[PDB]
């Protein structure tokens, strides 16, 4: 949608992934893994709850109101109810229409902004250690093990550690 | 740091999002076919088919419809001073007493179906030089002629129907509604048999109205053996006003006062099943849930309902896209 | 890898987007005059002038509104047992035939324009007693006197008008409208000669209603020579009912029933010219093309046609932002 | 508008440009070119005409209605049918207004975010070889002729190839 | 290049946004709770209680309704010939003269109410054979009897009450608006003394209609030492239109015709308080100001006004998300 | 909001900022600064105030209407008169609660993109010579007094100047 992570840069969704909405799959030292992003997980549904709960905001109440049905005709009095009536319904159904319309596009929106921050952030998490290889996967330049790859996910990997490694692996090499 | 750190491996990670291998199309601005992981609808297009007698109070009404309650039909008297949220009416319904009709039905049914409630108060009016009390054969109450419980039929005494001229004070603190009437004769004959003039006269009044009806002989189609009719009136008195009934042939008259009150009343038209479940919504098919913020179930709805709609599906998008990994 | 790249030089890419010369102003959430490259106009503002005679069936009352043309003016026998989806009316249309006036005439003109059919059919009253079809010279049928070919009026024979008394069944599967009427005289000399009694009365009645109208005596403003008027009134009477016609004096009797449908029809008010083209909605200032969402031509409206905004120009943005690189 | 690259850091349109919406400009060892480009103008172009398809979506029609133009003066019952028919062209005319406001929003955003995706697609693919100028070109920092260009463009630029003699253009000089 | 010299070193730059200490709560299509940096109202809530005089033409009636002003109850004989834009009417009005109703008062008090003058015309009328200007003393004006000045009783000359038929044309090129009305008796005794006929008639007509009232004699109730009422009718007679009054008893007769025409005028029931000041936007509860969207200050209004929304408060952000330091 | 600049990434707002909605806070050798940002504090101010006079834009005029206050029973018409207003009121006050969420909604969007607009302008315009921090800072790596910080703020600044400082001061090192 607008920013192009979700059927983006991020070819497609993983069917695999069944613990959250965004996540990491990382292949290292130990192999491969996978694991479920909680908070932009919780980010994402809160914002969908928060929006389902103001549509679900009160049906009003109405007790006597005019005779929406008839077996005699009257003419002029009985033509107005009806016009009433039938205006009252397209309006209430333009709203209804645009109303999902509005809704619907904001959230595929709305949780492709999602995608999209957790990469800006675990990109400028890595600093100057990792590569985008530009399909939402990074390239790591120095040896991340297990632990490591934890500490990416939950936000404490510091990357001065592995600077000079990672500096070396990335640009040195012979050019 | 450490020294020659030489291990001169890399890592790969990948973010990405989930994707289910089912998913449901919705409307968008940009498309209108276009698939999410979830969705959810919000368009109520079903009822259960039975009136939930809770929590409004439903009166079913039978065979009997408002006005025939309210007027007395002999076979309605089961609803005297009855009172209810949501009076129900029948298909079935039928009248089966003096043929009348009412000049502006539609608003007497309105009026009396808001006011929720048929509590009559008799009042003591007199009326003298002139018989009460007439019945008929087509409101047969048990074995006998009859009529409706809460009018009165006054007919001529031995050779003579006065003009009779009443009045009747509202001292209480609330409105009260009057229901009358006029007998419109089949023949000269007809009237003069019963009311001696050969032309009757109704005028019923307050200080902020009057209303002067004067009968028409003729035949009508025979409905229950009749050629006659009564037509049917109503006058609201207000505190402090005052009801003067002042007639010299034909009157139908009142024998008290419907009390009216300002409610949430209301009337419907429904064969559905009343049941015993709590349901706020009701719609002449039955209630429906309100948990959805649209309903496509009927445009007539009592209580706290969604919002009538000519579309019978909205489905909000409650997850992201579903670009699935193949779809298995 | 490759071996010595004598030059090392670099190149320059530049992304970019187009830009127009002209371009077009359209309103946002935050700017009410934006330049975009293109749009597009979703308000129809004008009109062909003339309403297209397909797909509905428009029928041109030339000189004739719907309620002469119901009646029977001499003038109007053309539009005898015709048949509209739109019946358009003109400002030249003009009654010529006896003064008369419709009591609601706006709910008569509405309860035909959209029933479509001035279909009668003839029917056997017998009115014994009376002499039939009365005519008039203000209502001129050929070189003779005349009356609306759809209505009769009775007069007494020799020296007396009986109390008619006739009745009609509906046998049929389907609602008949009966249209009858009532002559008001000039005076009680007028009122003797014709009818004999010097009181008439009409009561038209069907097992659920009853109409009695009672004549009213007095000069009127003279048109086309008469100061007398004559009233229409109908009764619509429902698959096994039945039709009760008793008066006394003064009816103008009904030759049988229009019958009534249900359907798309209506009625519109337009001196445009009619024309051989097709278009779906049509509008009093002659048919417009409903491609647009929103029009500005006439809040009168028939058929498929755009949502009557006040707006004239709505313009919907086909384009991005035009940022073009010239000066102005 | 959103994103910041129309009329924002690219600093205006291209009159020239009448094949696409969006495209290329390059300097190279070979000479200067342009050239459009066409997913993401086909991008930009199908939600366009997807938004417009659904404004164009059906009139519904209507038959007999209730009169709106009256010669004589009645009271009551006229002034609430003059009333209805006013409060109904003022709720129509509201929604005409909205509609075409948020639409129209939303179309500068859209191909706002169209232009950027193309940049940042064309980043990502330039890999270590390319800085940003930051008026929306790269300075590309190796030799690459008209069919280097062209496989930008095309998307199958191969960053490898070239990496270490773009790393050593960009870096080493002298400091 | 450039030489550095020495110095080794770095600096940081961090880019931020202001906040608030105070902030304020907003609704979001995802939140209903929001806090942002600021807000501003759109809902206008409160009225100065005060109706300003200006710019729109307020007459406050007093103690008159518009009806008793327009047929001229002696106590409102101040606003003979006056205008308004907003006719202000007050809870403390009353009537003070010869009891009557109005069978569709609704209609007369809209209808002159937008007309927006009460300028009268007084034309000549011939009555001939029938006494004029009766008066009553329920009517009292100044010590001695009185009636409406804008009407005219007519009772019997000696032993006759004629039938009257007067003519009156519309010569001029504007609408004429004629209130007329008919005196209905208590007793027939009362009948026969005033208008000797025992049964009056009254039949007011121009080319296109024609209306025909017959008194109704009765007892009503006893206001102002009366029983006896009159009814109030009214005909508008176009430009190169007659209008033709006739009768034979019970005419209470126009002297003339208020003219009318087409603006902004209307009608409003408030016992606020006029004052001096502008304000464009007037509500019975005293004028609003128009500078915020939507009001919740009264359904009704005159003016240019917000639109009546059911929401008491609707804060529209006009600042970013409040983010603060220390806490909120 | 949809940029995740502010209360995002950007962990809070300083109350202590007077003098515009956007701006920064630096720290060299020289000292320390704060100073707002008045390109980007206008061009939010001058879209919200855009947004702000189109909602106030003409309450429109009505003159005589119907009764909307009765003190008899009347029954059909009547019941008519108050469901013509009730449901024209429903419909008025849903309007009024559907245009300040989209608006409050968007007005978090764009001053969120404007604060992420000023970020990534400052980002390009430093090249080479800063690395970003992840919060919102940049790490300078090179000398930059005063007026070096000025340049920056003004948009003059010249990265070709500490290009070579820079860049050594960031890689070299001894990685
Ligand atoms: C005026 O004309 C009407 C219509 O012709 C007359 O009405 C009809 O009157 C007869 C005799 O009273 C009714 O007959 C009865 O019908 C029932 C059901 O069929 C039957 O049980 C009785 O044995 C008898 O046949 C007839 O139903 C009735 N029809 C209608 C449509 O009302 C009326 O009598 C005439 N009145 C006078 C005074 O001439
Ligand atoms: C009651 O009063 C009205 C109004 O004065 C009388 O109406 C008028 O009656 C005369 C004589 O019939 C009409 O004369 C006609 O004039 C036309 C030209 O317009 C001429 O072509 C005819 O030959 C005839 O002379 C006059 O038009 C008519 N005016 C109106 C406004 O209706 C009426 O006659 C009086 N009725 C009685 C019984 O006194
Ligand atoms: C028909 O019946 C009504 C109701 O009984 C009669 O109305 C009442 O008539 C009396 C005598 O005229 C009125 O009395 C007067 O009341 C005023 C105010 O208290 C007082 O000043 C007089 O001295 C006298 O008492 C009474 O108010 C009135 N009541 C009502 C409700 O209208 C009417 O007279 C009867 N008419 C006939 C012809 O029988
Ligand atoms: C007496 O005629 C009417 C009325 O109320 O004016 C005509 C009306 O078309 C009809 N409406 C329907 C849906 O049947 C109604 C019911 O029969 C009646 O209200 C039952 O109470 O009766
Ligand atoms: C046909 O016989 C009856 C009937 O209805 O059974 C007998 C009944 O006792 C009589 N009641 C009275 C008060 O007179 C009634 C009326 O005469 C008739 O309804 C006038 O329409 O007629
Ligand atoms: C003025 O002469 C005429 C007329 O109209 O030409 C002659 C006409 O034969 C006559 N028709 C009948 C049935 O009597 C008619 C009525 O008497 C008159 O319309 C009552 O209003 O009057
Ligand atoms: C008979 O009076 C009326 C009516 O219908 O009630 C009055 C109404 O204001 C007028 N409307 C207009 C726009 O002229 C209408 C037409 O003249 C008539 O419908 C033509 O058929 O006539
Ligand atoms: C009760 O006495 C009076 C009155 O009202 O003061 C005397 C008054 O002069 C008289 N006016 C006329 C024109 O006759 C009036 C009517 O007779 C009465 O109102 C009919 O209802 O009665
Ligand atoms: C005469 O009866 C009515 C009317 O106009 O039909 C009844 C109506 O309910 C009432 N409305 C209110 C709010 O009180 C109104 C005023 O009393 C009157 O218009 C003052 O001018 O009077
Ligand atoms: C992050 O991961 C590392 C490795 O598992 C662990 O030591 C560290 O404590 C984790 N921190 C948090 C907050 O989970
Ligand atoms: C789909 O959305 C609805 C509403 O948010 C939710 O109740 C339901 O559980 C969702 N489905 C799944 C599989 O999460
Ligand atoms: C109806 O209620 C009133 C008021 O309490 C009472 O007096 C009357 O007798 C009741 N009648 C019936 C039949 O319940
Ligand atoms: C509800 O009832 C109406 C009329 O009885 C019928 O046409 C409609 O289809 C029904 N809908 C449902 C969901 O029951
Ligand atoms: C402008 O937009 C309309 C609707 O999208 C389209 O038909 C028209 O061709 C566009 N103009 C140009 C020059 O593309
Ligand atoms: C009108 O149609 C009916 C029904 O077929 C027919 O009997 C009648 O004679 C027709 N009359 C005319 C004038 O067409
Ligand atoms: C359409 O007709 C109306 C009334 O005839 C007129 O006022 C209006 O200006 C016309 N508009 C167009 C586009 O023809
Ligand atoms: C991309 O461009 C290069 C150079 O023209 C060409 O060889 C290559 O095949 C192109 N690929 C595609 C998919 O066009
Ligand atoms: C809050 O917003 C309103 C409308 O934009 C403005 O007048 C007011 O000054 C703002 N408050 C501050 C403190 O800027
Ligand atoms: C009312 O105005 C008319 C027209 O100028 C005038 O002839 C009449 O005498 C005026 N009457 C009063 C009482 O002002
Ligand atoms: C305005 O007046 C109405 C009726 O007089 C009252 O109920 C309402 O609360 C008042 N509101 C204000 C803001 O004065
Ligand atoms: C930017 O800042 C530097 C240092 O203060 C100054 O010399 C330069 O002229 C400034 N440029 C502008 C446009 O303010």
């Amino acid at each position: 949608g607008l920013f192009g992570a979700i059927a983006g840069f991020i070819e497609n969704g993983w069917e695999g992934m069944i613990d959250g909405w965004y996540g990491f799959r990382h292949q290292n030292s130990e192999g491969t893994g996978q694991a479920a992003d909680l908070k932009s997980t919780q980010a994402a549904i809160d914002q969908i709850n928060g929006k389902l709960n103001r549509v679900i905001e009160k049906t009003n109440e109405k007790f006597h109101q005019i005779e929406k049905e008839f077996s005699e005709v009257e003419g002029r009095i009985q033509d107005l109810e009806k016009y009433v009536e039938d205006t009252k319904i397209d309006l209430w159904s333009y709203n209804a229409e645009l109303l999902v319309a509005l809704e619907n596009q904001h959230t595929i929106d709305l949780t492709d902004s999602e995608m999209n921050k957790l990469f800006e952030k675990t990109r400028r998490q890595l600093r100057e250690n990792a590569e985008e290889m530009g399909n939402g996967c990074f390239k790591i330049y120095h040896k991340c093990d297990n632990a490591c790859i934890e500490s990416i996910r939950n936000g404490t990997y510091d990357h001065d550690v592995y600077r000079d490694e990672a500096l070396n692996n990335r640009f040195q090499i012979k050019g | 740091q450490d020294l020659p750190g030489n291990d001169n491996s890399t890592a790969t990670l990948c973010l990405g999002h989930h994707a289910v291998p089912n998913g449901t199309l919705v409307k968008t601005i940009t498309d209108d076919q276009i698939e999410v992981t979830n969705a959810t609808e919000l368009v109520q297009s079903s009822s259960t088919g039975k009136i939930c007698n809770n929590p409004h109070r439903i009166l079913d009404g039978i065979d009997c419809t408002l006005i025939d309650a309210l007027l007395g039909d002999p076979h309605c008297d089961v609803f005297q001073n009855e009172t209810w949220d949501l009076f129900v009416e029948r298909s079935k319904a039928f009248s089966n007493c003096y043929p009348y009709d009412v000049p502006d039905y539609a608003s007497l049914r309105s009026l009396v179906a808001s006011s929720g409630t048929l509590e009559f108060i008799t009042e003591g009016f007199t009326w003298t030089g002139v018989t009460q009390n007439g019945g008929s054969n087509a409101c047969k109450r048990g074995p006998g002629s009859g009529f409706f419980s809460r009018l009165n039929w006054l007919t001529k005494s031995g050779s003579t129907y006065p003009v009779l001229n009443v009045t009747m004070p509202n001292n209480d603190n609330f409105d009260k509604l009057y229901i009358w009437g006029i007998h419109h004769p089949s023949t000269n004959q007809e009237q003069t048999s019963l009311y001696v003039q050969a032309s009757g006269r109704v005028t019923v009044s307050t200080r902020r109205s009057q209303q002067t009806i004067i009968p028409n002989i003729g035949s009508r189609p025979w409905v229950r053996g009749l050629s006659s009719r009564i037509s049917i009136y109503w006058t609201i008195v207000k505190p402090g006003d005052v009801l003067v009934i002042n007639s010299n042939g034909n009157l139908i008259a009142p024998r008290g006062y419907f009390k009216m009150r300002t409610g949430k009343s209301s009337i419907m038209r429904s064969d559905a099943p009343i049941d015993t479940c709590i349901s706020e919504c009701i719609t002449p098919n039955g209630s429906i849930p309100n948990d959805k913020p649209f309903q496509n179930v009927n445009k007539i709805t009592y209580g706290a309902c969604p919002k009538y709609v000519k579309q019978n599906t909205l489905k909000l998008a409650t997850g992201m896209r579903n670009v699935p990994e193949k779809q298995t």
